[PDB]
């Protein structure tokens, strides 16, 4: 804050800065362009949507709580589901998420909006914090205002340790894999739509060294060529040749594997940008988790509740400021289908461990005492 | 991109005097008119000017190309060039606007090429390609030529006089000896 | 100390000493250039900052509020990820707090390294920081107690202000990863195979085929000889013509296996484990309970017990009591199957007492 | 010797890379000479057919009528991968041979000499960590204790270290289901006060 | 890079009465000079054959290499081998106005890569849409008596092929023939890479 | 690393008169001046002198190189080699100080090389490169030769009289066969 003026005067204040200038281009050759990056999102995009949150002060009783009420149904014709797939939908793809708010009465906003971050632009401001974002859709600005308490947009960023002001979105770590996937699957659609194999090929020189065959002669060679010699029915004719004829066989010497080892390969690194296992989403290979109960607890380990628990502690503090007291959202980690074999060995470490008394494990294992 | 030439060459530069004493002199006998060997020395230095590419008497040429291939490039074909008289920029009909400021012309025999000033180049209109008159050559005389390729010129032009049609008859530096030396070498048969 | 006032007037006395030139041009090629290096910090910095912390040397397990909520930005876990994302990335992490208050500062601000640079001074450590962006300075101050900036530091042997950061290790590993992986981009955008050529020699041994045969050689060969559609038409081959068909001989694999030897050299140096990113290769550990758990305890732990260190440090000069805090290592999921046997061990010791045992793992014996 | 190979296999790659030339093909233009030059509108001619209709992904596999003169040599590259690649990992395992790492600790590739991490990780506090400690700490027991009368003896714990549980299962195990001596004579054996 | 010749050969420095006396045409005649003319021409265009074959200079006359860019950054290699006193290095800008600098460079004397090899770690710099001329005298001696007697030689038996077949006829060389002997004049490298 | 050589062959010491009973004598006619003989005799040492590297005449040299090779080392290329005169090391102007002590030449038809004292030899200044003058060659006169080297200069002085351009015509013994044991047999082309 101290260095906050120094910061924001060098790129410029009160005017907006545009960001990353591919992040654009990207969704529409690596989000609509492969599988795999389309996959990838959608399998962390409705992960994340499913885990339920947990609102607490001090108590934890607050199961009908307004948040919670926002929460269930945001807006009209988008849910609760549709909210938070179309929110991590945005940070995953340009590492920017962003919710508007609107409020007629001052506390608890009525609705929240995500808003796409293609179309979404800073202002540095001041002090280093961004006054303003520039909705930027045509030609035309919104210029929303953030000099005030309520601040209507949260910012949901990812780590970024060039930029000062947006996130890095992996898909734009992985852009180089994604045009190694998109080409080597475009290598093989090309290959077999504009490509010459001739099952062989049937060589009239002539008396000269060079003639063509007459015209009676030339459909009377089709005719013993199509009706006895092609299709599966004629695999094999003995075929009679001439003087000049001569039937010389063609082949095709790659015919598999046109860049597979290397579309496959960079069809994980596209699985290794935004954290999918390839298992999950079906990549072949060699099976590094082994039985599922591993692969989808990683799975909601590494890059879902890392990327949720984060989301929720932004929706945790700019919720916040609309109602008096502060709000604390996570996830449950309670109830969530694939931590089961991590929720195993918890009760069966303290359901077997006998030495200590029934009120004192029912606490360590998150239950109500009795 | 057509590249055709302004003015021709006016027979008076060319050595019409000084084949004649490559031809038969020193050794021989001191036998057809001037028309005759003129006709053999153009029809010489535009195969030599062909194969490498080069232009030999410097007269004035015209490139009129519909699109720039960089921004900061479209080398030229004619090899020695000097002094680029003029940009000009049509439009379609062509009230023919000329430019005079963006580009520098770099004067070298690898890559005669126009290279704009910092990073933008004069862009195109809509049907109106643009025209670039240069003047390319070594020189405006006979006596401004590097001299092997001035042999080569004699001794193809005695090629095309001492024989007739496409007869019979290599030494060590010939005439594909001599002009190997001035030919275009370009690796470069991709995208840019 | 003895020795400070003869490494300073050999560095130079009160200047800035800028060290790692390539230390951002490393950031732009390794962490947003190749996933490997995006996904190897991704992986760490947002796992120490999901281990919690517990306050030791109050006398009992409680400064817990500023970290939970540093400022009106980043967020407790943003914060740890912005922290761990610079010693990872340039070795270095730093902290800015603001305390209008005398005690006890507002808030934190992970000052980013590459922007930032020492001032050794006259003695021993360092007497200010310069936050340089753009042209302007700040010049910061050490010639106090309360030291407004912690100054995280990796291992470096031959440096005495900076730390190294695993990304300079494995910087040909990133070049290698990086190239190999436009080698292939590059290769799907410029090359030509053809799946054939129609050679047209002709009587002489050279010549063109005129126009009105080219469009007709255009047109049996467009409709009738090319597609899926039109595998294997026996193409009769005049006087003259020859179709010489061309390969591709290397197909597969260009530099496949020096790309996964690189990107797991990369893997290597920040201490990440290949089956939790995701590289493919051998079975090193066995199924993900091992691998998780290697991972906390080989380069996380170590990796936050040494950032917790330097807050508790720091922290502890603004509020008078001096302050521990240390990662908690439990209620960490990877560390279950060190926990479990844990618990089977002296459980099923069934010598010693009930009250005995409670001690032994942390429970408070009633 | 062992860090010079592998810091030069990994720049020899980094090498290949960067200044390497493999052509996709050549188009061969000799002409009606032995040696020909193209003119240059047949020069520009011949890189946009070239350009437009037969280069990229979406273009593999155009049949590229060849006229007169022309000819398309397909090149190659003939080592592709594994450029002193078995060199490079016997390399690595070398500098981790001298240190005294185990390979899967550090991530090398290569065979599974110890099993599951339980065994890895216990070799690796026992051969080349917990000697190393126990000198350093036994040389700091002896420089600090000049500076205070008393003696100092500083020695590592071997005790809840983590590495060493399967250790001290066996341990454990031995003593706790040998119940043929009493239960305060097993305590010294383990290492327990005495109740 | 131009590389154009200020002056050229003033015709006076070359041996025809020694080329005469090469070809065996004739002693005591009242003519004795009716291919002074011709004589002279072949001369010029054997000499230019072998300055392109050897990269060499021959009679030492006065160069300018007029170029835009520095090839690298300290040593700049001149293309004509045999170099001696680099006259003025001059470094014009945007229009004419040009200044002479003494530039801190210094012309290593050597025949198998003449080069500039500034020694201020860096050549002085060019202006923006400027040029850079370097001056300099590049051959072997002023006359015809100081060149090396076997190029020399090949002079002499390429001028006088060009003397006694006029078109392009068809003619097994000789031990030391005319390839021969400018053989060891050539400049030898294997270098197509970037730097 | 120039070396140039400091005063020619005079020409007196030239055998311009056993030239001429090499090329008609005992079988022929008792026809040319000695500007012509002794054109073609030094255009056949120098031809031999290249290919060989060697000397054959012993005149001066003057060795002048801008870094040594190693430390003990910097073989001298023309190759019998006697007397280095000075080891002269020019500053950048030059008041041109002379060392006289720290090297020893070692006279080998080998690998005629300067080998320093010790392991350590004059470092030279910045931009005063070191000149080394050297008299090598066989001896003074033309009878101090080895005769298959004469001999082969006079059978490729008679090829360069007897047949002025290169038109056409191995024996056992050749121009080749004799000159092969004198060139430089090296297989280093590598580092050091």
């Amino acid at each position: 804050s101290v260095t906050g003026r120094i910061v924001a005067m060098a790129s410029g204040a009160g005017r907006p800065v545009w960001g990353p200038r591919d992040t654009v281009s990207l969704m529409r050759t690596g989000f609509a362009g492969n599988p795999v990056g389309f996959r990838s999102v959608k399998l962390i995009a409705e992960a994340t949507a499913a885990v339920p949150l947990i609102c607490q002060d001090a108590e934890r009783r607050y199961e009908i709580h307004p948040v919670l009420d926002l929460l269930r149904r945001p807006n009209a014709g988008q849910g609760r589901a549709e909210l938070f797939e179309a929110l991590i939908g945005q940070i995953l793809l340009s590492g920017n998420g962003y919710l508007e708010a609107v409020c007629p009465e001052p506390g608890v906003p009525r609705e929240l909006h995500v808003l796409r971050s293609d179309r979404m632009a800073v202002v540095p401001g001041a002090d280093g914090w961004p006054v303003g974002y520039d909705y930027t859709v045509g030609g035309r600005k919104h210029r929303f205002d953030m000099t005030g308490h309520p601040d209507p947009i949260c910012h949901i960023k990812s780590f970024h340790p060039t930029d000062d002001h947006y996130g890095l979105s992996p898909m734009q770590a992985a852009a180089v894999a994604l045009d190694v996937h998109n080409a080597a699957s475009a290598w093989s659609k090309a290959l077999l739509d504009n490509a010459a194999r001739p099952s062989g090929a049937i060589i009239y020189k002539g008396a000269d060294g060079q003639g063509v065959l007459a015209p009676e002669q030339y459909e009377r060679l089709i005719f013993e060529m199509e009706t006895h010699h092609q299709g599966a029915r004629n695999a094999g004719r003995p075929m009679l040749l001439e003087g000049g004829l001569d039937w010389k066989p063609m082949g095709f010497s790659p015919s598999d594997m046109e860049f597979h080892e290397t579309k496959a390969a960079a069809a994980r690194e596209i699985a290794l940008a935004f954290g999918v296992p390839p298992m999950l989403i079906g990549i072949p290979g060699d099976a590094t988790y082994a039985n599922y109960a591993e692969a989808n607890r990683a799975f909601y380990r590494l890059t879902v509740l890392p990327l949720l628990t984060r989301v929720s502690a932004a929706l945790a503090w700019w919720l916040s400021g609309y109602l008096g007291a502060q709000i604390e959202l996570k996830p449950d980690l309670d109830q969530v289908p694939a931590l089961a074999v991590e929720r195993d060995q918890l009760w069966a470490r303290i359901g077997a461990a006998g030495f200590l008394s029934n009120s004192e494990k029912r606490v360590l294992l998150g239950l109500p005492p009795t | 991109m057509m590249l055709n030439e302004v003015t021709a060459v006016p027979g008076t530069a060319l050595p019409v005097a000084e084949f004649r004493d490559h031809l038969r002199l020193g050794t021989g006998f001191a036998g057809a008119e001037d028309a005759a060997l003129l006709s053999y020395l153009r029809a010489a230095i535009a195969a030599i000017e062909g194969r490498t590419a080069k232009a030999l008497i410097s007269r004035g040429f015209r490139l009129a190309l519909t699109a720039w291939r960089w921004g900061d490039m479209q080398t030229l074909p004619i090899a020695p060039v000097a002094t680029v008289t003029a940009l000009r920029l049509v439009d379609a009909a062509g009230v023919e606007t000329p430019v005079a400021a963006g580009w520098r012309l770099v004067p070298d025999m690898a890559r005669p090429r126009i290279e704009a000033l910092g990073a933008m180049l004069p862009m195109i209109p809509t049907g109106g390609r643009v025209e670039i008159d240069f003047t390319a050559g070594f020189g405006a005389s006979w006596s401004a030529l590097p001299v092997d390729l001035a042999q080569a010129v004699f001794l193809l032009a005695a090629q095309y006089y001492e024989l007739r049609h496409d007869g019979a008859a290599a030494m060590p530096f010939g005439v594909m000896a001599l002009i190997e030396r001035w030919r275009t070498v370009r690796v470069l048969g991709g995208r840019p």
